[PDB]
């Protein structure tokens, strides 16, 4: 059966918005006329 | 032997909460699976940065959920299927 | 209240059409109005001060 | 100010405008109106 | 769990008496473990 | 030129129309002699049963769908007849600009007051000298923080650097540009009890960071140094006027800062253990 | 109620039913209207010129209205024309201009 995530939730909801810790991953990242004559 | 009589109530099938919801749940996946590749192939094409958050739109789960248990609609496919409860007695 | 299809109907086996003047002029909607003479078609401008 | 009243420990509260809806001590926010204190007369029929 | 995320961003508990008065959604959060890949073929 | 109508009693002549109007009868009365003056009011609360300039203006536009027995084709005709006529208005960019405004808000978990005061904010702006390029997404994030700011919420830079590269020096400037507009068109309490619901705790100990916080500006000394950290370190003061097991490795990697900047902090707090006590 | 006034007052008897005719309008209508929005741009009066011109009849009690005057429980409206570059058919004679073709020469007409 699915598992119960129980605390007090808002440690695991401040993951979901803003929480300020970035990336954290690899994915996806992205002369002279006669001398140059 | 004679005709197939559709009137038969054992030949018809009921549907509660569940397959209700498997039909709408199925769908609102559905569209927010190719949402996703959607942040998938154009963060490659244009070239920049990609987020989890961003990739992920909770609106498709949360205004689907809101709007159909909202009116008796379900898809206009499909019509009445809400209504709110009769409170007149507790026999009601 | 409603003054329905067939509630007209029963006033035209009576025949008293005064009442169904009366019915649906002033207690319904009453308006003045004014046309020209030859094109008969609303479209006078009225400045009767 | 009038006086308002707790949901859950009924605690009194009585502030002002502009003084948030949040309720002291416990984190509630459904606040009363509480009653008057005039006298009201009724009839027995 | 049943929950509410207010205005503020305060995510707590639930209780469907306020979530009748309050006019809400008796809701409760859903999470994935999602698993990120990548083949070079 | 004039266009309004006046009605006065032409018994009374007295005054200025102080008079009734008899809305269950729709008729208006003089208030004095007693006379009628107009019969038939129509009402206002009677068209709005079968049913925005602030935004859109005079601009209307319509959707046109397919029917149920018509042909697909018939369709697809008119959207690219309304494809070469999208260049007649400039609005096309703005509704854009709104659906990302509305993707980004809606990310952000943010009611939808944030999305009025927002695109408020944007429709304000939308092509002036001032902008010129501003890679568009940091005037949006600006508008962003003006509904944060406007409509009382606690929003920070790196919440929203989370989410869009916005690069700083080119989001503040930016930012600070469209605040002299705002100017030429005429509090970190807030942010404590998210990092509250955050940590998860509790209602007494989330207002004794508040008496914390409030009272360390009236005490004064050290300054500002960024209300952030003041805000963190009154949590931790107060987290150790119990026993809660949290420490600082644990809220360094949960508000992003730094374990060593907090301790500099409950340096000047301890001698500070003294003007802080309320019960 | 209504203002009195002393034209004659009559009862109407024959109704004949008939089409327009183009320049007809335009001997009777009063305003040529480009503008498409509604009201003013300081989102107040009107456009003048636009969808609700004080050209037109006024409603809302204290607006007076232009060449009508009155008030709208006395003003009955006005008309107004929109011309073109190009014509159209309509939906009600679709095919009974098609008969038409179906009965006539393409060239002389006869
Ligand atoms: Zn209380
Ligand atoms: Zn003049
Ligand atoms: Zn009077
Ligand atoms: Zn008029
Ligand atoms: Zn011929």
């Amino acid at each position: 059966r699915i598992t119960t995530l129980d605390e007090t939730v808002g440690v695991t909801m401040s993951h979901t918005g803003m929480s300020m810790r970035s990336d954290n991953s690899n994915f996806l990242k992205v002369m002279p006329k006669k001398e140059i004559l | 032997k004679d005709q197939d009589d559709r009137d038969h109530f054992g030949k018809k099938r009921l549907d509660l909460a569940g397959p209700l919801l498997a039909q709408l749940f199925k769908t609102l996946f559905k569209k927010l699976t190719k949402d996703i590749f959607r942040y998938m192939q154009r963060t490659v094409e244009e070239a920049h940065d990609f987020n989890m958050k961003l990739a992920i739109n909770a609106k498709t789960i949360t205004s689907g959920l809101k709007y159909a248990l909202a009116t008796g609609n379900w898809g206009s496919s499909r019509a009445g299927v809400s209504q709110v409860l009769n409170r007149y007695t507790y026999s009601s | 209240l409603r003054f329905g299809e067939m509630e007209r109907d029963c006033m035209i086996a009576h025949g008293a059409a005064s009442f169904l003047k009366e019915r649906l002029m002033e207690a319904s909607d009453a308006f003045r109005v004014h046309i020209c003479g030859i094109c008969g078609l609303m479209t006078v401008i009225a400045k009767l001060n | 100010t009038l006086k308002y009243i707790c949901a859950e420990c009924s605690s009194k509260l009585s502030l002002s405008r502009t003084d948030a809806v949040r309720c002291k001590d416990c984190g509630h926010r459904i606040l009363l109106k509480a009653r008057t204190k005039r006298l009201v007369q009724f009839e027995a029929r | 769990k049943p929950m509410v995320n207010e205005s503020d961003g305060v995510t707590h508990a639930l209780y469907p008496q306020e979530a009748r008065l309050r006019n809400l959604t008796y809701s409760s959060g859903l999470f994935v473990d999602v698993k990120k890949r990548t083949y070079e073929l | 030129p004039n266009l309004n109508i006046v009605l006065t009693c032409p018994e009374c002549k007295v005054y200025p129309p102080k008079i009734v109007e008899r809305f269950s009868e729709g008729d208006v009365v003089c208030a004095l002699c007693g006379l009628v003056l107009s019969d038939k009011l129509v009402d206002t609360r009677s068209e709005w049963r079968t049913f925005n300039p602030l935004l859109d203006g005079n601009n209307l536009s319509t959707r046109i769908g397919k029917g149920e027995t018509t042909d697909m084709r018939f369709t697809k005709e008119l959207n690219k007849a309304q494809g070469k006529n999208v260049m007649d208005k400039k609005d096309n960019e703005v509704q854009a600009a709104f659906a990302k405004i509305t993707m980004l808000c809606d990310a952000a978990e943010l009611p939808k007051i944030v999305k009025d005061c927002a695109k408020e904010a944007y429709k304000l702006c939308h092509d002036e000298k001032t902008l010129k390029g501003k890679s568009m997404e940091s005037i949006m994030a600006a508008s962003i923080l003006i509904g944060c700011r406007r409509a009382e919420v606690a929003r920070t830079f790196k919440e929203i650097q989370s989410l869009i590269h916005v690069k700083t020096k080119e989001f503040g400037k930016t930012l600070n540009i469209m605040k002299n507009i705002l100017r030429g068109k005429s509090q970190n309490l807030t942010y404590i009890p998210r990092f509250c619901s955050h940590l998860g705790l509790p209602m007494q100990v989330t207002t004794s960071a508040e008496y914390t916080a409030k009272k360390c500006k009236e005490i004064k000394e050290i300054a500002g140094k960024s209300p952030i950290t003041i805000a963190v370190v009154s949590i931790y003061l107060n987290i150790l006027l119990f026993q809660i097991p949290i420490t600082a490795a644990k809220v360094g990697q949960t508000l992003q800062v730094t374990e060593g900047t907090i301790k500099s902090g409950y340096k000047i707090l301890y001698e500070h253990r003294d003007k802080l006590v309320d019960p | 109620g209504q203002q009195y006034s002393s034209a004659p007052l009559r009862t109407v008897k024959e109704v004949q039913f008939g089409l327009f005719s183009p320049e007809e309008v335009r001997a009777i209508s009063v305003a040529k209207i480009r503008f498409p929005e509604t009201m003013d741009e300081t989102q107040t009066r009107a456009k003048i010129g636009g969808l609700n011109d004080p050209r037109l009849g006024s409603i809302d009690r204290n607006l007076k209205c232009q060449t009508c005057q009155e008030g709208m429980n006395e003003c009955p409206g006005h008309f107004g024309h929109i011309d073109l570059a190009k014509p159209v058919f309509h939906v009600g004679f679709i095919a009974k201009i098609k008969k038409v073709c179906e009965c006539v020469c393409m060239h002389c007409g006869k």
